């Protein structure tokens, strides 16, 4: 149903499994036959990678407009290094 | 369509959508689900505005255009106690560090 | 001969380029030989119509950064015959960008490729970062997946 | 004879 991701800052966002699921971390980690502590991610980004999982479900297979998934300048590189680590 | 959120209460930001159609005491219960008060123990706002258990998140103004999956709008939670007032509290996020002078115009 | 290339079908056939993007966009036409070729770009929010002709292939990109883009969803825009005097549209969007791709582009878009690495990332984001989108390598790519 | 795309001059509209 949902699981919570902890930031560095102990923000907790709590979001739908199958929405963390686009992240292939997550989704390697809750693969086996929650709560994620992200301690590593402070929560300005934290809060946009959990953003960007609502936005890819949302418009992936879609045939509508994509809007742009915009990212402030100030964010780009520690967001940049979250996805990386969180390959999404 | 759909309105995406954000429902934040000190700490915790929940990331959910729900219809544009459906009402507020319907957010609750989804609330309700994830942090376990009942409704009529929530208070949920737009800004600073109290929102009304019988109207539609539409009629509340958010709607699919400016609730969207990328910005999505949010609402603020606040719980009752027996006999104390909890003013609504929303904790910010932390700031991000100074853009790199090669990042710079 | 090479597997993507426009046909010389000669017979008209009059599409509209949407684009339904926020980049300004580079229409590609593949000629008969399967090489690629600019046409004038076309603001965000903006529609175009185009005289091209049955089984000429297009493809379309940001034209400022080549970053991929999609036509109808897809990644190869095909005319057909009009039927009833009808256009085809090719409605030109952004796909959905992996969060990394996403993040590449902005850093790309503000750091002079002189500068990468100078950056305080991890290290094998550099590499990352000077791998930019390459209508080349996305032909040769969409070419390699066909056969497979 | 090989006959490439072209566009006709015309306004672009809006979306």
């Amino acid at each position: 149903m949902y699981v919570k991701l902890i930031s560095s800052d102990g923000h907790e966002f709590i979001v739908k499994r199958e929405h963390a699921l686009t992240s292939g971390t997550i989704k390697a980690m809750l693969s086996g036959p929650n709560e994620v502590n992200f301690r590593e991610i402070p929560s300005h980004v934290l809060s946009k990678v959990c953003m960007y999982f609502t936005y890819k479900v949302r418009y992936t297979n879609s045939s509508t407009e994509i809007p742009e998934f915009p990212i402030a300048p100030e964010i780009a590189l520690e967001l940049l290094m979250a996805a990386n680590f969180l390959d999404c | 369509m759909d309105v995406f959120l954000m429902i934040r209460r000190h700490k915790t930001t929940i990331f959910t959508d729900a219809k544009e159609s459906s009402t507020v005491f319907e957010l609750k219960r989804i609330v309700e689900g994830i942090l376990k008060r009942p409704p009529d123990e929530q208070r949920l706002y737009k800004d600073d505005q109290l929102l009304d258990d019988g109207k539609t998140l539409g009629e509340c103004g958010f709607t699919s255009q400016t609730a969207r999956p990328q910005a999505p709008a949010t609402v603020g939670l606040a719980f009752r106690a027996d006999d104390t007032f909890e003013a609504l509290c929303i904790e910010p996020f932390s700031s991000p560090p100074e853009l790199p002078d090669v990042m710079k115009p | 001969r090479p597997v993507l290339r426009s046909v010389n079908s000669r017979e008209p056939s009059q599409v509209i380029f949407c684009n339904r993007s926020p980049r300004v966009v580079l229409p590609v036409w593949l000629n008969f030989d399967g090489e690629p070729q600019p046409y004038p770009t076309l603001p965000p929010g903006t529609g175009r119509r185009i005289h091209s002709y049955r089984g000429h292939l297009w493809l379309f990109r940001d034209a400022g950064t080549h970053d991929g883009l999609l036509v109808n969803q897809t990644e190869l825009f095909v005319p057909s015959l009009n039927v009833d005097g009808q256009p085809i549209f090719a409605n030109i969007t952004l796909p959905v960008y992996t969060l990394k791709e996403r993040c590449l582009q902005v850093v790309r878009s503000l750091v002079k490729p002189e500068n990468y690495r100078r950056l305080d990332i991890v290290r094998s984001l550099y590499e990352d970062l000077e791998d930019h989108p390459n209508v080349q390598k996305d032909l040769e790519r969409l070419t390699q997946e066909r056969i497979a | 004879e090989a006959l490439a795309p072209y566009i006709p001059m015309d306004d672009d509209f809006q979306l």
